[PDB]
This record gives C-alpha cells, structure tokens and sequence, in this order.
RNA sequence: GCAGUCAAGCGUUCAUAGCGACAUUGCUUUUUGAUUCUUCGAUCGGCUCUUCCUAUCAUACCGAAGCAGAAUUCGGUAA
RNA sequence: UUCAUCUAGACAGCCGGACGGUGGCCAUGGAAGUCGGAAUCCGCUAAGGAGUGUGUAACAACUCACCGGCCGAAUGAACUA
C-alpha cells in the first residue's frame, strides 16, 4: 500500500570498516576485505554512529520491501565472512571404485581433478574460484574443506563438485558413489 | 527370512544350487501360513538332497524334543529325498 | 581511517515548517510554508506575507526549497 | 534380485548422504512449482491440473468435514 | 497502556455486540 | 489377498494328512512331464502364406 | 479405432507377458499359488481378458 | 489473499482449551488460599512428568498447582493494591519460570527437609554442565554407547545414522546394518558449558547423570499472613 | 526458434455475428426468466455505538 | 538384574519351565512375567497385569459378571504404584480396562457402574 | 446415453419448493485368462517434386517409476 | 466483508514436557499408539490421542496434537470485488 518509509538495521562489529558510496559496498575485517555491487537494487542508505547502518526504503511495495530484507541479509553475511569465515566440509564416497581426488596448477588457475569416478576414465576438472582454499583433511577419511570469506563462491564451487559427478542412468537407490556436503559453518 | 534364498555353487565340475528356506513349526498341518508352506512345497517337489540342522545347543530357543519332533512330523516328505542330519558346539 | 564512511545524499523533506515556492497557479511564483500533511501527494499551505490562501494543494504544484 | 534387495540395501549401506535434505527441499519448493504449473502448461494441460487440483480441494474438504 | 487503549476498544466492541 | 495390507497368513487351499500333498505332488509331476513329451525356434522361419489363400475371406 | 487398437494392445502385454499359473510346473504353480491367491490371479487376468 | 504460507492442518481429537482454562486455574488457586495455611513456590524449569506425579503423590492432602506465571501472578496480586490478601505481592514477585505452586496445612520443617532431601536423575539440560566425560569408541557404537561391556549391549539402529551425522554432527559411516566412525569422538568434558547437541547426544545414548533437586523460594503464612525467603535446593 | 502468434484483427463477419449471437441469447434468457436481508451496522465504524441510540 | 519376556499364553531352556512353573494351574493367559536374572539363574514370577487379572476374574469372546468385588480385590492387588489417590479411583481405572475387554461387570456395563460411583450410588470401603 | 443416490454451493423478501459442481450405482451379458478369433447395405488410390505444423516414431538432453545391471513403461524441452 | 486470538502475552521461531492403568481386546511367526478388525475408558494433570506421521522383524528413537518457558504486539481463517 506504498508504505510510506521501511527500514532495516545492519549491526557492525569494532573491527568491521564499511564503505558505501551510492549503492558499491566494501567491508574491510580482519580476514580480508570484500566488495559488492547493488545499483539494481533503489534503495537508501544512511549511518547511524559506527556499528549501526540503516537501509531504507521510501513508497514502496512487497518487493522493494523483499529487496531491502534480502539486502540487509546480504551485508551481514559480508560482515560475518570478513569476520569469521565460512567453512564447508565435503565428503567423497565410494563403493568400489577409489575416487581420486587432486589439485592441479593448470596456467596458474588453480583446478581441482577428480578421476576414476564410477569406474571411468574421464579426468573431471572443476576450477576454483579466486578467494577459497580447498585442502585434503588429515586423520578424517575422504573429507575436503573449502574455506574463504565468501560464502557465494565457496557454496557455488561445493555446488560445482556434487554436481560434476552426478550419476547418470542407474538407479540412485543403489549407487550411492558421490561427493556431498557434510557440513556448513565459520572458522 | 520370510522367503526362499538360492545359492549357487560347483562342485566336480558341476553346477550345483542350495536353497536357503525360511522355516517350519510344529503346526498340526491342517493350519500354517504361507511362509512355512513354501519350505513344505519345496522340500516336496524338488529332486534334491536335504540337510537338516538340529543345533544340538541350549542357544536356538528352542529345544531338541521340539526339533526331533519337527523332524519326525516332516520325515514323510523325506521318503524319497537324500536325508542328512547336521549338528552344529545326558 | 578505519571508521565507516556512509554517504548521506541530503533530501528536501515534506515537513511542517518547509517553505515552497509555487511554480504554477494564481499564485504563480510565490512563497507558502506547508502547515500540514493531508497524504503522499496533499498538503497544507499557507502564504499571508506575499499573498497566497490557506488551502489543499498538490505537490506538482510547489517545488520544495532547502529552507525550513 | 532373489527378494527385496533394495530394502536389504537400504538396511545396509542406506540411501545416499544427500537424500533427507533434498526430499525435504522437494516438499518445500512444491508450494512454489504447483503455482508455477498453474500460470504455465498452456492449454489441455492445464486445463486437467485444474481439474484435478479441483478434486483434490473437494476430497480434502470433505476429509476434515 | 499502549496495549491498553486497544485492550478498552476491545472491550467497547464487546458491549455493542452484547447490545 | 497381496500387497502392503494382506491379512491373509493361511490358505483355504490346504490338504491335511500331509502325506497327501505328496501323493498330489507326484502325480502333478508325473502328469507335467506326460504333456511335455505329449506336445513335444532355432533362428530360421517359414515363409509368408500366400494372399491367395484368403480370397474367399473378404468383407 | 485407434483407440480400441492402443487399449487391446496394452491388455494383451499384460496378457501374454503375464504367466499361465496352470502350465508351468507343480513347484512354481504351488509357491504362486501361496503367494498370489490363484483364484484372484485367474479371475483379475480373465476380467481383462472379457 | 495469496503469497503466503498454508498453514500444515492435521486431523487429532485434542483442541485448544483458551480461556476457560486460565479462569479454572485462578478460581482453583484463589479458593485454596483460603482453605490452606501454608503456601510455597517451587521452581521446576525442567521436570520429567512421573518425578512431579511422584511429587504429587507423596501427599494427597496438600495441592500443587502449575500453570502460567501470570496467571498465579494475577490471582496472587502483582501490585499492593491488587491483592487477595496481604504482603501477597511480596510472594508473588518472586515467581522466575515455570513454578508450581504448593499449599499445604503442615509443618514448615518438614516441607524445608523434604525438599532439600529429594533428589533424583535426570538429563543434563543444555545451558547447564555436566559432571561426565565421554569417548566414544572408534569401532562400531552400540545403543548405549561407551556405559557398559559392548557384550551387553547391540549396535544402535540403523535408522540412527542419518540424524547421528547431520543433527548431531558426528562423521559417521555404516558397514552392513552396523553404524561404524573410525576415530574416538569426544562429545562433552567435565564443567563445560552444555549445548543442545551435546544434550541430545546424552540423552540419544540415554544417560541420566544431572542431579535434579527441586528449589524452593520463599513461603507465606496466611494466619500471620507474612513472607519469608528460603534458597533451599 | 519461437512459433506463431494469433491475431487481434476482429474481422468484421465475427463481430456481426457475435451481435447476433448475444441478440438472441438475450431473448433466450428473458424466455428462462419468466420461470430484502440489510447486512447491518458494519464493523470498522468507530461512532457505531451511536446509531442504537435513536431508536425510542 | 531384570529383563521381561511376557511372551506366554543366560540358559534360555531352564527359563520355560521356571516360567511354566510360575503359570502351573493359573494362568493359562497372556501374563506379564518379571526375570530376575543373576549370574546364570531365572528367578522368574508374574507382575500383575489388570487385563490378565481381569480375565482370571472372568476367535474367543468375554462376558463376566465379575460381581464388583473381583475388582475392588483386583484394585487392592495393584494399588502398589497405581499413580492414584484412592481405590474408588484405582476402581474406575480398572472398569475402564474391563470395559475394553468387553466384559459384563454385575450385569451392567461398566462405564454405567463408574457412573453410579462418581454420581454416589456406589460405595468404596477406603 | 437413460434412470438414480449423495451433497460443496445457489437458494420468491420459502429452512423443510426448485437448481446443483466434484464423487458414485444399475443396464452393456458371463467371474477362473477357452474367444476359434466369425466380417452383416458408406452414393476413390498412385507417381514426380517443394515447403510448412507439432499433437515427437527415431536421434539429443532431463524427470519419475521396485528403475540391481541390460532392456522397457510413463512423462518434460525439442520440428 | 464476516468470524475468531491477544500484556491473565496472541502468530513465527528455539527449548522442555508430551505421563500413568497399558505391551487396553481380538487376531499372528512376530505387531507394544502407527500391517489390519472392533472398543475408544478412566486416572493424574499445565497439558498430554487407547494416538498425527517417519521408523523398527518387534521394542526403541523422533514427530504432531496439546501444555509451559524465552521473545514483546499485532495475528489467523473463510468469503466478495
């Protein structure tokens, strides 16, 4: 019903240094520093005093009011990657055919080489996204962690590996081969 | 089990098959279910050897008058049928 | 420097008390201080120094100042 | 084969590590791809979704009466 | 009893019902 | 009868004095191997049949 | 016709496909007949075939 | 009338009670105030319902009742001037969560002692730490789960591993119907803060070694019709 | 590859024909033919309370 | 220790005939029966249960004409943990049971005999 | 199709008239896949060669199926 | 538009309770709230179905229905255009 002004609060931690200028934001932390542009987005902002950043939105409706929420989401999940960090483990799993699982440095691109999966002898490449760090996980038993600051690339590219070795034509109640995602948190 | 399991096997270059059964009770015969009929059909029709195994133990759950009695009630199937007995340790 | 730096892209806001100039009307080019807020595109002015009755007038029909 | 294989599978190994997740996301995004099919599936397709969806209403209705 | 002035509205609403 | 409900543990279908399904199963044994050799395929068939032959068939 | 042909067409795979509980052998009769209630069976697949 | 949630109706025989209910409950309370002597608060913030039906049938003669801490709030009195009797609001105060509120004709001492003498088992209540330490062992884990010779017990179910490995977090594998890990998880260590997960893992393993003894607050006589604050646990 | 997209050109023999097509379901209609509850004092009203007051 | 194998109509042989010899005249019921198991000895006896002592009181069916007094000795029986104030109580919790059988208490039917009780036509010794 | 049953709604300013979506009963011939299969009065079909539609037979990619694999069934995009 | 809930705290979330006779009766190789048939009662309660679904060979465990704690002000359903 045009509601006349809607706002939203961002809370900002001491270490935290945020820069907006007409919708670019960049958030400065500990753990690195992060960018993001939201000039599609019309909205409003405005700083309180140096942990309180509000979002408004003036004569509007149920989406600009969706836009402003997912915004603010958005903002703290920045907040919380420069901060702390995100983290998510993968499992890889087998029945009979040992999946071999390796990094490879392809003209400095970084790609991560998946073989014998299912019994094939396709060599699976997925490339790894500029700010996350995959490493092998000792004393735990076919595990990888991806880690980085960036929750969007580091869930993308866990994406990217469950669904390269996808299985085709056989029943998925049996063939059970595949590579998941056991966990999501910080560092 | 709840049902026939088969296995195969060679033995002097030749196929054999062993036929897992899932059990029989001592049941006066004219009421059983249809789980215990599938042994009595297959003991009956096929041309096979048979071994019986009597577990000669307290384990079981069940006791060895019981299980001679099973013996002796289903003895009439065996008239044609390569008995064997086997205890598997008064 | 690490303290957030947030833009503030000031605003004539609608408000009792802001002065505005009226660029179309009998008046036509006159000054009126908003009274009161009737809705989103109404309001009340009133101009007694230059000449300009009380009455409901649109938006289109002023042009806000940065006086108040 | 030989008997029910599947559910001795299930009982052994057991139905994937991505399996409950999905089910429930499937559940979930049913209310939005029901939606979807209605404003789509253009003609004698839609026409039957709406019928049975009709049916569907009807049964229910009388269910909790 | 900002809850209050709704809490007495609620209560008026009652009595024109009753009548 | 059959399916995920079936209350149905016991057949109707049922001899007692159980030596008499013996006497039943050989005899139904004894009987499938008498119609075997009774009506008793290699990667050849036989020609088609004429369309002379169906003259007298017609609408 | 098409669609007297397409529904004798589908009765038939199951017909056919389906096995003669009679004719086969006593041990596969017997064990068929435990499981599936033969009477059902010959009645279900003599209503499709009517 | 759209672009919202359905709200998941299912079909059971129970209903909401409302406000009937909540009346009940205060005519109970305001009509034994004047019947009894003695009338007590008891916090019970988490209980098992056979320990508060032993509670109750420990005596047949007194009343215990529970309910909404502003309900009794309303029938006790919350300000001075609203009040059934007096220097009531003073007892009523106290009140801090789930409390079961006692009236009885008997002794002070002996209600003092019963109630710091009860003691009973119980779970350990996330927020709350626990005086246990457990490893898990890194071979296969049975239904109690480090407790007693593995000869006892049977390996868990099955149907356990899915919430073992995604709720309760704990790598977990299977081979056959056996749920198998590979290293010893600790779960808990002594005088560490509890969190829901490790509570459900104690209680999924079914240990029962937290000391639930119910405290009691204040008391309030009606003859004198006086206040008077015990911490006793 | 996209396909074909009907027209919005009314041409004229259909709409005379609808004009015929209504002209007679009309009569139609007045053929089948030939074979109060006030909803109250709506809530929401907030000088609601006044209006049981002029009765006597 | 305890284990329960109600299971009626280690050395787990010896343990029928302990059983058994729990069950010898009474009861030829579907009793709930408590072992308590030292090293390897059945120390086997029946915790009484209110449908099996119902039907001691008393495909097959039930009508018992139970008298009002089998039950009152019944609630006496198992007043032990009972959860329940007093026998006019415990009496109303074991009419319940019988009418779920199906029994015939006196000649009526028992829910109209908790009727009797709870209106104060029907009275309880305490 | 005919004749019915029920009831979500509609309901001369009708409570006990009427209308009535979705469901559902009977008739069509049978219960044990033996049915010997069995036709009953219409006032076109065949060459060369081009294009178009999709309401997809095959090929391509997917979804669901007791889909072990193999093969197959149902369906979505696709001319 | 109508009907309902709400500072004696509504809706959504988390947490806890979710009991006792009782593993209610028939049935069966086994079925304990949840393959099925028919009862569907009382007790203690703040509330807790002789049980809403997942599950187990059976128990277990989880869940909702219902109650309570934290949260602190609006919310839900059916209809019409």
């Amino acid at each position: 019903m045009k509601y006349i002004q809607t706002e939203q609060q961002i809370e900002v931690p001491e270490g935290v240094t945020v820069s907006i200028k007409s919708r670019i934001v960049k958030v400065v932390g500990p753990r690195g520093t992060l960018t993001k542009n939201l000039k599609h987005i019309d909205v409003t902002f405005t700083k309180v005093n140096n942990q309180l950043i509000k979002v408004a939105v003036h004569n509007g409706g149920r989406k600009h009011v969706a836009a402003l929420r997912t915004v603010k989401s958005l903002v703290d999940n920045m907040i919380t990657g420069v901060t702390k960090g995100y983290k998510y483990k993968m499992r890889y799993v087998y029945a009979h055919f040992p999946i071999n699982v390796n990094i490879v440095e392809k003209d400095g691109a970084k790609f991560i080489e998946v073989r014998n999966f299912l019994g094939d002898k396709k060599i699976r490449n997925v490339p790894v996204r500029d700010g996350v760090t995959i490493e092998f996980s000792t004393n735990v038993k076919d595990e990888i962690v991806l880690s980085g600051n960036s929750v969007e690339d580091v869930s993308q590219n866990a994406a990217d590996l469950q669904q390269i070795c996808r299985v085709r034509n056989k029943d998925i109640r049996k063939f059970l081969d595949g590579i998941y995602v056991s966990h999501k948190g910080f560092i | 089990t709840k049902s026939l399991y088969v296995g195969h096997f060679d033995y002097k270059y030749l196929r054999f098959q062993a036929i897992d059964t899932p059990g029989i009770l001592d049941r006066p015969t004219e009421e059983m279910n249809n789980i215990e009929m599938q042994s009595i059909y297959a003991i009956a029709h096929l041309r096979s050897c048979v071994l019986y195994f009597m577990d000669l133990s307290e384990q079981c759950g069940f006791t060895i008058e019981a299980q001679v009695k099973l013996f002796h009630s289903i003895k009439p199937l065996f008239a044609n049928k390569s008995v064997m007995v086997v205890i598997n340790t008064d | 420097s690490t303290d957030s730096i947030v833009k503030a892209s000031n605003w004539r806001l609608v408000e009792v008390g802001r002065v505005v100039l009226i660029k179309k009307g009998q008046s036509a080019g006159k000054l009126a201080a908003i009274v009161e807020i009737i809705d989103q595109k109404k309001v009340l002015i009133d101009g007694p120094k230059a000449g300009v009755p009380r009455q409901a007038i649109n938006l289109g029909q002023v042009v806000l100042t940065p006086l108040t | 084969p030989q008997n029910d294989y599947i559910e001795r599978h299930i009982k052994q190994h057991g139905k994937r590590l991505d399996h409950e997740e999905r089910k429930r996301k499937r559940e979930a995004r049913e209310s939005h791809k029901i939606s979807e099919r209605a404003q789509k599936l253009t003609g004698w397709k839609g026409k039957q979704f709406a019928k049975k969806r009709y049916a569907e209403k009807v049964s229910m209705r009388k269910k909790i009466k | 009893t900002s809850w209050e002035l709704k809490k007495q509205k609620r209560l008026e609403d009652k009595q024109f019902k009753e009548r | 009868a059959f399916g995920p409900k079936a209350q149905r543990k016991r057949p109707r279908l049922a001899a007692s004095n159980l030596e008499d399904l013996v006497k039943a199963t050989n005899e139904d044994i004894t009987k499938y191997e008498e119609k075997q050799v009774l009506d008793a395929e290699n990667g050849w068939t036989s020609a088609a049949k004429e369309a002379i032959f169906s003259k007298g068939q017609s609408k | 016709k098409y669609t007297g042909e397409g529904f004798v067409e589908k009765f038939e795979d199951i017909l056919k496909g389906f096995p003669n509980i009679n004719d086969v052998h006593p041990f596969h009769r017997d064990l068929m007949d435990t499981l599936y209630e033969k009477n059902h069976y010959k009645i279900s697949l003599a209503a499709i075939s009517r | 009338p759209r672009s919202k949630r359905s709200k998941l109706v299912t079909l059971a025989q129970t209903d909401k009670k409302g406000r009937e209910n909540k009346e009940r409950i205060f005519d109970e309370v305001r009509e034994a105030l004047d019947t009894y002597r003695y009338v007590w608060v008891l916090h019970l913030d988490d209980v098992r319902t056979p320990v508060l039906q032993e509670i109750r049938t420990s005596w047949a003669g007194s009343k215990l009742i529970m309910g909404k801490r502003k309900v009794l709030q309303k029938a006790l009195g919350e300000k001075r001037e609203e009040e059934y009797k007096e220097n009531l609001y003073q007892l009523s105060k106290l009140c801090s969560g789930v409390t079961g509120l006692l009236f009885t004709d008997e002794d002070v001492n002996t209600v003092k002692e019963y109630f710091k003498s009860y003691v009973r088992s119980d779970y350990s209540r996330p927020n709350t730490k626990a005086p246990l330490t457990f490893t898990i062992p890194e071979g296969i884990v049975y239904s109690r789960g480090g407790q007693i010779p593995a000869e006892e017990d049977v390996p868990m179910i099955h149907s356990l591993e899915p919430t073992m490995r995604n709720k309760f977090e704990i790598p977990t594998k299977i081979k056959a119907g056996k749920i198998t890990i590979d290293s010893p998880y600790l779960v808990c260590t002594e005088g560490e803060k509890l969190d829901v997960r490790q509570a459900l893992i104690l209680k999924q393993f079914g240990i029962a070694a937290s000391e639930f003894k119910v405290k009691v607050s204040a008391y309030y006589d009606n003859d004198s019709s006086t206040v008077e604050s015990t911490n006793i646990n | 590859r996209v396909r074909k997209r009907q027209s919005r050109r009314t041409s004229t023999k259909l709409k005379e024909g609808i004009k015929k097509k209504a002209s007679a379901h009309r009569k139609k209609e007045k053929k089948m033919a030939k074979k109060k509850k006030d909803p109250g004092i709506p809530s929401n009203f907030p000088y609601k309370a006044k209006i049981l007051e002029e009765i006597e | 220790k305890y284990l329960y194998l109600r299971a009626v109509g280690l050395s787990p042989k010896k343990v029928g005939e302990d059983i058994a010899k729990a069950t010898k005249e009474f009861k030829g019921i579907k009793v709930t029966v408590q072992l308590k198991i030292q090293n390897r000895q059945a120390a086997a006896s029946v915790v009484p249960s209110a449908s099996s002592l119902v039907i001691t009181a008393l495909n097959v069916k039930h009508s018992g004409n139970i008298q009002l007094d089998e039950i009152i000795e019944i609630a006496r029986q198992m007043r032990d943990k009972s959860f329940g104030r007093t026998l006019a109580s415990v009496t109303k919790e074991i009419l319940g049971t019988a009418q779920s059988v199906g029994c015939r208490v006196d000649f009526k039917n028992p829910h109209d005999i908790i009727e009797g009780i709870n209106a104060g036509e029907i009275e309880i010794p305490e």
